[PDB]
Order: C-alpha cells, then structure tokens, then sequence
C-alpha cells in the first residue's frame, strides 16, 4: 500500500520541481532578454547626452561671441556720446557762472 | 513788475559777448583742463583702457565645460 | 539650426553603474543648463542704429568705418575638437555591445536548450 505512497509523493515532488525550475529557467530568458533590450537603445543615449552637450557648448560659445562684437563696438561709440555729453556740460556749466559773474557786476 | 522786464535785457547781452568769443572756453583758467583731465579719466574707467579712436581687436575665448 | 540626437532621460537614468552615477548627475545638469542657456541667449545680438551715431558723432568716417568693419567681419565659429565621445562609444560596444549579447545570447540558447529535455 505505502509502496504507492511513497513513490507517489515522490513522483508529485518531482514535477513540483520540474514545473518549479521551468518558471524560474523562462523568468531567467525574461531577464537575460531585458538586460539585452537594454544595453541596447539604452546605452548610446550616455554618449547622446555628451554629443548633445558640445553642440550646445558650441552654439552658446558662437552667441557669446557675437555678443561681445556689439557690445564692444557699441561700447566705444557710446564712449564718444559720453564725452560729448560731458564736454557740452561743462562748457554750459562754465558759461553760466560766466554770465552771473558778469551780469551780478 | 513792469519796471522789473528791463533785465531779461541785461542777461542777453552778457550771454551775447561770451557766445560771440572763439578762442577755446572763454577765460580759460589752468583748472578747466585739470578738471576735465579728470573727468576724461572718469570715463576711461567706466568705458575701458582701449583705444575708443579704433576698431577693437577680438581673440576670442575656447568654449568651457563644466 | 541643432542637430540634437533626442533624448529619454529615465533610460538614461536607468544605464549608469553607482559608481559613475556622480559623473551623470553632473552630464544631466550641464545639459539642462546649456539648454536654459541658449533659451535665453538670442541667435544675434541687437542690430546697431548705425544712422544715429553716424548723426551724434566728431571723429569723421568712424561711424562709417565702423559700420564696414562690423559687416563683413566673419566671426570665427569655434572648431569642434572635442567629439572623442563618438569613439569612447565605439570603445564601449567593442564592451557592451557585443560581449555581453554574446554571452547572453549563449546563455539564453542553453536555458531554452534546458527546457527543451524537460519537455519529456
């Protein structure tokens, strides 16, 4: 009678581990074709990222340059309207006080 | 207050006699120089050490990456 | 106008070793950066009023002289020296790429070769 039994309950284990093993070997195929999936696509994007990075490095610097032309120029034409300015000014504020000096007399 | 218009008169005329003088900023004094000088240097200061008379050189910086 | 190879960020997220996570945070940053940056810094600058000056000036044919000089001077756009990326890549397939496929797809083969047996 045990006879059965016995081997019964062994022949059960067995497939209970068969059907075990079978799961995690096929989740194992899973990860292994994720991992894949993923050194795949997934990777360029890092050197994406840095070639991304010089272009714009690149672009900011061509701007930044071209800013500084104008204000550089623009800076030594307002240089002149300065002075100017400040001469025209002075020669008024001189003749005022030539005036009332001369007109308080 | 009529009385008082006659002066408007009066300013003209002075401001006449320095308009009509062409020999620099009329009585001069050694200060006029000095102060400008001065101020000259002010704006040197404000606007920078180049030659504002000429086209401005350009060497431009490499790029940096942070 | 950019050429800008696209980019999702949690794959980006998800390819970096923790002990290279620094370097990326620090590649995430600067990009984001660079692109506030140039959000705001225009193409150009502003044109000049060249007219104007030219009708406040003292000096003579400055402005024209100056106006000249600023056309027609070709601003250098600076030498790209810097893609050794495009080989640090092909460096890292010589790596990734091939190696591990290769082993991965052996392994795969001898796991399926393992349920083969198994389905009898």
């Amino acid at each position: 009678g045990e006879f059965a039994d016995k081997l019964n309950e062994q022949k059960i284990a067995q497939l209970e581990e068969v059907k075990q093993a079978s799961i995690k070997q096929i989740q194992d195929a899973i990860d292994m074709e994720k991992s894949q999936q993923a050194l795949v696509q997934k990777r360029h994007y890092l050197f994406d990222v840095q070639r991304n990075n010089i272009a714009m490095a690149l672009e900011v610097t061509y701007r930044e340059r071209l800013h500084r032309v104008y204000r550089e120029v623009k800076n030594r034409l307002d240089y002149h309207i300065s002075v100017q300015n400040m001469m025209r000014q002075k020669e008024q504020e001189h003749m005022i006080n030539w005036v009332e000096k001369r007109v308080v007399q | 207050l009529d009385p008082v218009q006659k002066l408007f008169v009066d300013k003209i005329r002075e401001y006449r006699t320095k308009r009509q003088t062409s020999g620099g900023p009329v009585d001069a004094g050694p200060e006029y120089q000095q102060d400008l000088d001065r101020e000259l240097f002010k704006l040197k200061q404000m606007y920078g050490k180049a030659d504002m008379n000429t086209f401005p050189n350009f060497t431009f910086e490499d790029p940096k990456f942070e | 106008k950019l050429a800008l190879k696209t980019i999702d960020w949690v794959a980006f997220g998800e390819i970096i070793p923790r002990n290279q996570k620094a370097v990326a945070n620090s590649l995430k940053s600067w990009n984001e950066t660079l692109t506030s940056r140039l959000a705001t810094l225009p193409e150009k600058p502003p044109a000049i009023d060249w007219a104007y000056y030219k009708a406040n000036v003292a000096k003579a044919g400055l402005v024209d002289d100056f106006e000249k000089k600023f056309n027609a001077l070709k601003v250098p756009i600076p030498e790209d020296k810097y893609t050794a990326q495009v080989d640090a890549e092909e460096k890292e397939d010589v790596k990734s790429c091939a190696e591990f496929l290769t082993q991965s797809k052996t392994r795969i083969q001898e796991y399926e070769k393992e349920l083969e047996k198994m389905r009898n």
